[PDB]
């Protein structure tokens, strides 16, 4: 009865991994800082 | 140096004679 | 003619336009660019002007009949 | 420096795209970043290791995760012959109801993966039985990598960062290496195949739980310390022996039976368990040569610079200078890496042609998607680690190796006379590429002019003799271990070549893969792999030998390994870089093993089916290889899906599609080259500039096209993801749909 | 020998091939020759003579006379080759008569060529048939 | 920047200096040959990189050599 | 060093290293590489002359 | 065959032909077999021209052969 | 068929560990 | 700068953004009569009769087209590097004299007192800021 976990981990691994990742990415390589 | 090349051909002599040996093996004239 | 045929004209359509491209970006920069100036001292068909500016490999016209080849055989 | 990437001065002061693209291809070269020192160099590649070793024990996790909770292995436990095994689930939101319902397979609930791996009948083997079992294993390899993240963090501490000396303490780390990491490991193998494995396959449930109790062997250790060890060899399993049923089941620990199991086809648990012993002892002996702290043993060092024997005076071991290699080994990473992807090249090879041949895990001979996957897995990962052995090679001629410090030795010989071997390996090249194309040539216009009687047909007739030597009787050759008067089949003192038996019955079946009948067509295809590795040795072999200097350019070592050419002059030098010899070598070494597995597996799916006539008759030309290979098992590949409907092969038409656009998606990044894109980026950036309200916004970095090598860099990556897709697609896809 | 290699004379698809011979040439019997040719192969299962290479003098058609033969012919070509280079790189312009051949040179260099093996153990005893390594360009190890 | 460096075995014939598209070199007093010039790179910052002036350069096995470096707005030849 | 002797380049990084050229002229102002060298090889950019120092030549006579 | 050849041609460049001529020559020269016409890779204009020759004669060659059989057997 | 819910849970409790273990290893490989 | 602006229509090839920015290059030239030149972003523009002034974007565009102004011998091109200070350096030619000349008072810059063969090897300056080719 674990199978709900996949409708959580998926659009997960496949929106919100992507977007985090690629927006500190992006700010980070653009930033003078660091 | 070395004009007769004695270390190099005494193992390439054992390398070829190793090899003449597995071809008798071939041709049924050991065993 | 139905849809297939429409898909199949607007890929003649695209590789045509392609095939324009490359030999009419050779034909209008064959003597200069922004990165080459001097390209028409170079001749029309010379391999590069060597590593720098990033690198400048197939810039001449004849480069441009090479890459432009290609696409007329996929269209 | 004062911004991304940190460890490139060079790289964070370019105002351009190409800022980003060199700090990710930059990134592991740790040497180039900016104020490396050596101890500090050793320091943070010991501790990237373990983090690399953690994802490996990750990953191993996740296979057992994944089997545990979405697989049916304890449904594939009561028929391993007929259930399909379940990688994982499929949660897509893409599919199509019909979809759903193609991927619905294997007796599961939704739609599932079928899993190639083998993981179900290695982990069957080795004593596995429920999905607990399955699950406790992964979540102990989630606290082994824990294990292995924490040390990797605690080494970078400052009391805890090792000195430059403990890391060239070699003579050390071999003696642990083989001795314990080589011969525990095996002993404690060993020790899990009596302990569990065995008794599993002999029916008796043995876990945490009961392993203290009960005891392998009926008699203890008793027979161990009285040297009475035959006692461990009595009894073994019978013909008749049920894999994991008590039936037919034998007493032995430590057999040398030799052949195969009957019922799973694989070989026997107690002659693995022996053998793991005996490698073991091996190991461990050979764990105690090198001196260490304690006065006794070997120095390399010593080894390598000796010029005496007993007495007489020698340029070195086997009258080799090898003064300078112990340093040139020890002090440059380039070199141990590049010598060890060799041998882990010459490994994986050699583990890929024997787990087909003599396959371990049970009832795995017969799941042929599995058998495909697994041979061209190792042979692409083989080509692959012998490529990076070479590449390694000519890192080290630019970078590490000074002549100065191996002069006159063995490698400085090497080269000396550089023109000799690469002359040399083009002569073999340019030998085996004529003769066998050219016989291929003749096979095909003679088969296609109506006479194939005419083919020039050659019998493998020294590979025959070896497999007749090995006492394969189909030949009639009547030589050594065929000939049951000779005194290697007796073997006359002793006798004692008691795994002769059960290897005979194996390899006089003619039902397994265990030395194949070769003929003909046996004979080209190994030709054209022997031009196959030679040509990428050649190509390999001369970029590391040119890798200094040539001739157009004779100070290549002032430039390094990677970079674009040396200019329009001088006749023009494109791809003059060492790095250009991996390039145009990844080409070859793809090559070579699309003609390896392309081999296997025309001539595995003709054994499958009972058909060896097929490939026997048909491969001696190349439009049997076309036609009958390459057109004729991607016919329902290509139905996969189509204007009727969908199965479950649509994954794999898909895959194949989209391997075929990677691959040529590489050839314009090969074909087309940099200044064409940079004029054409240029007016992109005018458009830019010039156009209204997307004048609002613009970059903060330059366009630029890809550079020279990044271009390359892409470009074989595509071509051979394209390369490695279409071919994973087309052999998964046509040996499961045949034979599920 | 080995994988089922009987007789052509004796293998019945061997037999079965030799019905439905193709002519080769012109002459009306050039299938039927070829299969009484052919007879005396070793043939596998399939109908078609396979060859042994291994120098056993039975076999000593398959691979060993046209072996020589072909040692023969290509030394000859070779050795002629080598000898019209070095023949001209003496005579003052040396790059022109590669492209344009001196007939009055390379013809008798091709008359003389027949003796070639003679001619390179010469060679190679008299210490004139290679150059030495300190003589010839190499390039920065 | 890029780099460019002149060796000893320079014989100023001023080659490097007339293929040079953006004023790196020039031809500085010397008495190391009979033309009694080398070529010296002051605007190494200009430098593209394009190996002109080794092609120009005459002596075998180059008295000039660029070895590329650090990519700059100059360097990549950008007019943007 | 006499002009129309067979001189042999020692010079590592030559495109005729180890090769015979015939000298044309040596100078006496004492600079670094006096002796002009010709070939009848043409290197990779077509010249066949080249400045050379007296260390870097074995006569071949 | 021809197509797949072309390809050599294309993805390579000439440092690499010109660096493994140079050990063939020295095996020439070790032989007394040099020419006095210097064996030189084939120019970065010409490699070019070569690779889409053999491109475009290998894919229209087998169009045509393609194209050949299928219609004087269908149609 | 398979494993629990629970069981489920306790693993993705451990993986947490070697993902915080994972974090604290490549910030420190980073400086 | 003193000079007349060369009489042509404009182009898409001329200054971009590059010039307001960061870096904006001119050359001025004095002809003897008006006479039609190709401009280095491509087009045909006239020269004045008397002294000129055309903007480029890059330094290469004026040696470009004072290569080309060697041909109407025309040698008095001057070349000036304007940054969007408003501050205007003199490069081209730097010392007055064009460099293909000797002039006295030039310093040997990035000479080496050796032949390129007589370069360290790579591994001889491993771990240190050095390269083979620095000295
Ligand atoms: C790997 C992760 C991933 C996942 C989980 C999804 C998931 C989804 N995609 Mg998507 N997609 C992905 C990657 C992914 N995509 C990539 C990489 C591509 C590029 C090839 C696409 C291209 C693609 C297209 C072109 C389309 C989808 C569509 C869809 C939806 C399927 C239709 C449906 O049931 O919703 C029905 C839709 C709804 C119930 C409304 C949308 C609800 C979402 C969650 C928006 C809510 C946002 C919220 C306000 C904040 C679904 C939400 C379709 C769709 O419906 O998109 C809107 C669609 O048209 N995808
Ligand atoms: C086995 C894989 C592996 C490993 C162990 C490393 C290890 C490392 N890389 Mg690396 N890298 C890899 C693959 C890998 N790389 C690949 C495939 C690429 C190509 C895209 C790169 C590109 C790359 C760049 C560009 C850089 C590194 C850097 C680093 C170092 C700092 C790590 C860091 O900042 O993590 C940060 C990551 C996280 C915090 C994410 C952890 C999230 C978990 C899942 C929770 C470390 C030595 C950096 C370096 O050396 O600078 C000192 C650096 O700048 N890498
Ligand atoms: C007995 C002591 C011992 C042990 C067990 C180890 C173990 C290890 N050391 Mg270590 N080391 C030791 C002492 C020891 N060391 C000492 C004393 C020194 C100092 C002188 C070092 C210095 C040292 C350094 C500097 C490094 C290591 C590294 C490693 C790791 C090697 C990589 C690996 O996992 O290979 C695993 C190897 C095997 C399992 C055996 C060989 C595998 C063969 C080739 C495969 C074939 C077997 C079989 C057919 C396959 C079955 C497959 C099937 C199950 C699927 C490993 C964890 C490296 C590392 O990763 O550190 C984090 C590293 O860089 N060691
Ligand atoms: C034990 C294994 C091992 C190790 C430790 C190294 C270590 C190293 N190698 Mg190396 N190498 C190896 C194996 C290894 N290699 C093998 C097997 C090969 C043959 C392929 C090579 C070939 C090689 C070359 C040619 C070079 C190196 C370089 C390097 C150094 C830097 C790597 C770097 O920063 O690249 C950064 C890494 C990347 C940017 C990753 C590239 C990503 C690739 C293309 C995979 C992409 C696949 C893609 C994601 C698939 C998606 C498909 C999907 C759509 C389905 C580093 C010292 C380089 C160096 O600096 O040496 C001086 C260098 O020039 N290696
Ligand atoms: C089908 C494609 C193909 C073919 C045939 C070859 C052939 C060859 N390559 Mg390869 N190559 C290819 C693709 C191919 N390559 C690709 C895609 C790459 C990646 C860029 C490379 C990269 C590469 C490198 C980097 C190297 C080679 C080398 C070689 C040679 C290996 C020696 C050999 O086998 O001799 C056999 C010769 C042949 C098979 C070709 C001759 C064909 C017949 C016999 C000639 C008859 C022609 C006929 C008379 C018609 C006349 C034409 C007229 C009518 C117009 C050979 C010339 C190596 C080399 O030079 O070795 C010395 C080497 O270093 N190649
Ligand atoms: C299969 C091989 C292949 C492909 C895909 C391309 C692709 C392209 N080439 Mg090309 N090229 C190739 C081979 C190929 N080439 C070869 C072999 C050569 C050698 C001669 C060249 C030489 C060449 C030149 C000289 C030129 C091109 C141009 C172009 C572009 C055409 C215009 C365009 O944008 O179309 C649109 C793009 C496509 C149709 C590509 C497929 C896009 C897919 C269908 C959509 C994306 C899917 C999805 C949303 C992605 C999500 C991914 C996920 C991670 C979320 C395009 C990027 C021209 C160009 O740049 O003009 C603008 C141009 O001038 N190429
Ligand atoms: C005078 C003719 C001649 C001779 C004696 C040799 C001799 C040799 N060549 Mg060769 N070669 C030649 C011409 C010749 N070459 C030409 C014209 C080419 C350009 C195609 C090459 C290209 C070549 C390569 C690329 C390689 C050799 C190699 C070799 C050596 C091994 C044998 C071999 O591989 O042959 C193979 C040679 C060929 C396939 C070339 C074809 C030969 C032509 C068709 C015959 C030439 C005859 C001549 C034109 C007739 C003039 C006669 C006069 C009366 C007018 C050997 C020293 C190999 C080596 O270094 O190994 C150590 C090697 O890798 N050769
Ligand atoms: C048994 C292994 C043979 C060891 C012989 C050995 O030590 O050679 C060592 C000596 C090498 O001889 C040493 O060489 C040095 C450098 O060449 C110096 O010249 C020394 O003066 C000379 O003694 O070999 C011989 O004397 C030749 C023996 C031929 C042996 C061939 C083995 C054939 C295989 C059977
Ligand atoms: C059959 C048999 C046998 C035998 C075996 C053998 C003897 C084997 C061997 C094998 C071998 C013998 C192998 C080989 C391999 C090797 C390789 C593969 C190598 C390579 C390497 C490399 C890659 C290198 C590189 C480099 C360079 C290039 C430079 C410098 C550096 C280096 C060194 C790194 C016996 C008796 C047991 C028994 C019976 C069976
Ligand atoms: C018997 C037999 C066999 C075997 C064989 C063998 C194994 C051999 C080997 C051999 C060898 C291993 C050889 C080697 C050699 C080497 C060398 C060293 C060479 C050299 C050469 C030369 C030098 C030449 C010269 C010339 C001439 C003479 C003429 C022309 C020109 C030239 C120059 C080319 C077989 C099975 C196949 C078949 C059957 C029989
Ligand atoms: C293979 C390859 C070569 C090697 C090819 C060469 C050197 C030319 C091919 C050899 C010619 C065909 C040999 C001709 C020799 C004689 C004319 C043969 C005479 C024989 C008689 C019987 C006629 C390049 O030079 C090259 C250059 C630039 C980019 C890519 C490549 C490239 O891919
Ligand atoms: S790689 Fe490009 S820039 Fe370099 S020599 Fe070749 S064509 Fe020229
Ligand atoms: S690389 Fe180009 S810009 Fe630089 S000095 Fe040479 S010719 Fe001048």
């Amino acid at each position: 009865d674990a199978s709900f976990l996949s409708s959580i981990f998926v659009p997960v691994i496949g929106w919100v991994v992507p977007i985090a990742t690629f927006s500190f990415l992006f700010l980070y390589i653009e930033r003078e800082d660091v | 140096a070395k004009p007769p090349y004695t270390f190099r051909t005494g193992w390439a002599l054992l390398l070829l004679a190793v090899n003449f040996l597995v071809a008798a093996y071939y041709f049924h004239i050991i065993q | 003619l139905g849809t297939a045929d429409f898909l199949i004209h607007h890929i003649h359509a695209f590789t045509i336009h392609v095939t324009v491209l490359i030999l009419l970006k050779g034909v209008l920069f064959a003597r200069s660019s922004r990165l080459i100036p001097d390209k028409a001292n170079l001749g029309f068909r010379f391999p590069c002007d060597g590593p720098g500016r990033g690198g400048t490999c197939q810039v001449s016209g004849w480069d441009h009949v090479f890459l432009g080849l290609f696409w007329m055989y996929n269209s | 420096a004062t911004k991304f990437p940190k460890f490139s001065q060079d790289l964070a002061q370019d105002p351009t795209t190409r800022r980003i693209w060199y700090a990710m291809a930059m990134g592991n070269d740790f040497e180039s970043h900016d104020g490396m020192t050596e101890e500090n160099l050793y320091q943070k590649i010991f501790a990237t290791h373990f983090g690399h070793l953690a994802i490996i024990f990750l990953w191993a996790s996740s296979l057992l995760f994944h089997v545990a909770w979405q697989g049916n292995f304890e449904q594939w436990i009561k028929d391993p012959l007929h259930v399909r095994p379940i990688a994982h689930a499929i949660w897509d939101p893409h599919f199509g109801k019909p979809a759903i319902e193609a991927f619905t397979q294997a007796g599961a609930n939704g739609p599932v993966n079928i899993a190639y791996s083998g993981v179900y009948h290695w982990w069957y083997t080795i004593g596995m039985r429920t999905n607990t079992e399955l699950y406790t294993g992964s979540v102990f390899l989630l606290l082994f990598a824990s294990l292995f993240l924490f040390a990797g963090w605690l080494h970078l501490q400052p009391k805890f960062r090792p000195s430059l000396a403990w890391f060239k303490s070699a003579e050390s780390r071999l003696n642990h290496h083989l001795a314990g990491l080589f011969g525990v490991s095996s002993l404690a193998w060993a020790g899990h195949l009596i302990h569990v494995a065995i008794p599993e396959s002999r029916g008796q449930h043995v876990g945490w739980d009961n392993f203290l109790s009960t005891a392998p062997h009926p008699a203890g250790l008793q027979p161990f310390f009285t040297g009475n060890w035959g006692v461990y060899a009595q009894n073994p399993d019978t013909a008749g022996h049920i894999f994991s049923t008590s039936q037919g089941a034998g007493t032995a620990i430590l057999t040398f039976l030799g052949g195969f199991h009957p019922q799973t086809e694989s070989l026997w648990l107690t002659d693995m368990a022996h053998h793991h012993l005996a490698i073991a002892v091996l190991f461990i002996v050979a764990g105690h040569m090198y001196r260490t702290n304690f006065g006794i043993g070997h120095s390399i060092k010593e080894m390598m610079n000796a010029k005496t024997f007993f007495g007489k005076p020698v340029e070195g071991p086997f009258n080799m200078p090898h003064q300078g290699i112990y340093d040139t080994y020890n002090n440059s990473l380039h070199f141990q890496l590049g010598w060890h992807l060799a041998c882990l090249g010459v490994v994986t090879s050699w583990v890929a042609q024997h787990m087909y041949s003599l396959p371990s895990y049970a009832f795995i001979a017969k799941d042929y998607t599995t058998q495909a996957a697994l041979y061209t897995h190792h042979q692409y990962i083989a080509i692959f680690l012998m490529v990076g052995a070479f590449a390694h090679g000519a890192i080290f001629l630019v970078r590490d190796y000074d002549p100065e410090q191996n002069k006159g030795n063995v490698l400085e010989r090497v080269l000396q006379h550089k023109e000799a071997i690469i002359s040399h390996l083009s002569w073999v090249s340019l030998f085996l590429g004529f003769h066998t194309l050219g016989l291929y040539v003749h096979n095909d216009v003679v088969v296609a002019f109506g006479t194939p009687e005419k083919q020039i047909l050659i019998e493998p007739v020294f590979a025959q003799f070896i497999q007749a030597a090995h006492g394969k009787v189909l030949y009639g050759l009547d030589t050594l271990l065929s000939n049951p008067d000779s005194v290697a089949y007796t073997a006359y003192p002793n006798y004692a070549n008691v795994w002769l038996p059960g290897w005979l019955d194996a390899i006089n079946s003619g039902t397994n893969s265990l030395f194949l009948t070769i003929g003909p067509g046996d004979f080209l295809v190994h030709h054209a792999i022997a031009l196959g590795l030679h040509t990428t040795t050649l190509i390999l072999v001369k970029g590391a030998l040119d890798a200094r200097g040539s001739k157009l350019m004779p100070d290549k070592k002032d430039f390094g390994y990677a970079f674009p050419c040396d200019g329009p002059g001088r006749g023009g030098t494109c791809d003059i870089s060492a790095w250009d010899s991996f390039y145009l070598s990844l080409f070859w070494a793809l090559n070579t093993v699309g003609w390896v597995t392309f081999y296997w597996h025309w001539k595995h799916l003709g054994i499958w089916q009972g058909n060896v006539a097929q490939f026997n008759e048909n491969s001696t030309y190349l439009m049997g290889w076309f036609r009958d290979y390459l057109w004729a098992n991607s016919a329902q590949l290509i139905n996969g899906y189509n204007p009727y409907g969908v199965n479950n092969l649509s994954v794999w038409a898909w895959m194949f599609l989209f391997g075929h656009l990677v691959w040529a998606t590489g050839f314009m990044f090969l074909i087309s080259w940099r200044g064409y894109w940079q004029e054409l980026i240029e007016t992109l950036v005018w458009a830019h500039e010039r156009t209204p309200i997307a004048n609002l916004v613009r970059w903060k970095d330059k366009p630029v096209a890809l550079s020279i090598v990044q271009a390359r860099v892409v470009g074989l990556a595509h071509f051979t993801v394209g390369y490695v897709l279409t071919y994973a697609a087309f052999l998964i896809a046509s040996t499961a749909g045949k034979f599920g | 020998l080995g994988a089922d290699l009987t007789p052509c004379a004796e293998n019945p698809a061997f037999q079965a091939l030799a019905k439905n011979a193709r002519n080769t040439t012109a002459d009306p019997q050039s299938g039927q020759k070829r299969f009484e040719r052919y007879s005396q192969a070793l043939c596998g299962p399939e109908g078609y003579p396979h060859l042994i290479v291994d120098g056993r003098l039975d076999r000593a058609g398959d691979f060993l006379i046209p072996s020589i033969l072909f040692l023969y012919i290509a030394g000859w070509i070779g050795w002629v080759g080598r000898a019209y280079l070095q023949a001209i790189k003496k005579d003052s312009d040396t790059e022109q008569k590669e492209i344009q051949l001196d007939l009055g040179i390379a013809l008798p260099i091709i008359a003389t060529g027949f003796a070639w093996p003679a001619a390179a153990v010469k060679e190679l005893l008299s210490g004139e048939l290679t150059a030495k390594d300190s003589e010839i360009t190499v390039s920065p190890r | 920047s890029h780099t460019v460096k002149i060796y000893d075995t320079c014989i100023g014939c001023t080659q490097c200096v007339r293929a040079c598209p953006t004023d790196v070199l020039e031809m500085v007093p010397w008495d190391g040959c009979k033309a009694a010039q080398v070529a010296s790179s002051p605007r190494t910052e200009d430098c593209v990189g394009c190996k002109r002036c080794e092609t120009a350069c005459p002596t075998d096995f180059l008295s000039i050599r660029v070895y590329l470096g650090a990519e700059t707005t100059r360097s990549m030849g950008l007019a943007y | 060093v006499q002009r129309g002797s067979k001189v042999r380049i020692l010079r590592p990084e030559s495109y005729w290293f180890q090769d015979v050229g015939t000298v044309a002229s040596v100078d006496q102002s004492g600079i670094k590489y006096p002796v002009i060298v010709r070939f009848d090889k043409v290197n990779y950019a077509g010249i066949n002359t080249n400045n050379f120092a007296v260390d870097e030549l074995i006569e071949v006579e | 065959f021809v197509w797949a050849f072309s390809l050599m041609f294309l993805f390579s460049g000439r440092g690499y032909w010109q660096e493994l001529i140079e050990s063939i020559v020295w095996a020439h020269n070790k032989l007394k077999v040099a020419p006095a016409i210097q064996p030189r890779a084939l120019s970065i204009t010409q490699g070019r021209a070569v690779g889409v020759a053999h491109y475009l004669l290998g894919g229209i060659a087998t169009t045509w052969a393609f194209f050949h059989a299928h219609i004087l057997s269908v149609g | 068929s398979s494993i629990s819910d629970t069981q489920v849970y306790i693993a993705l409790v451990v993986a947490l560990i070697p993902g915080l273990l994972a974090w604290r290893l490549a910030t420190e490989l980073y400086k | 700068l003193s000079g007349k602006t060369p009489l042509f229509a404009g182009s898409t090839g001329g200054l971009l953004t590059k010039a307001v920015e960061e870096e904006k290059y001119a050359i001025t030239w004095t002809s003897p009569k008006a006479q039609v030149f190709e401009l280095p972003t491509g087009g045909a523009a006239t020269m004045h009769e008397g002294e000129n002034l055309l903007y480029i974007a890059r330094k290469e565009y004026g040696i470009a087209l004072g290569g080309q102004l060697r041909k109407f011998k025309i040698t008095n091109y001057k070349i000036y590097r304007i940054l969007p200070s408003g501050e205007t350096t003199f490069i081209h030619p730097a010392d007055g004299v064009f460099p293909e000349k000797v002039n006295a008072g030039r310093e040997k810059v990035r000479f080496n007192a050796r032949s390129i063969g007589e370069n360290p090897n790579p591994s001889q300056v491993k771990f240190s800021g050095k390269a083979t080719y620095d000295a």
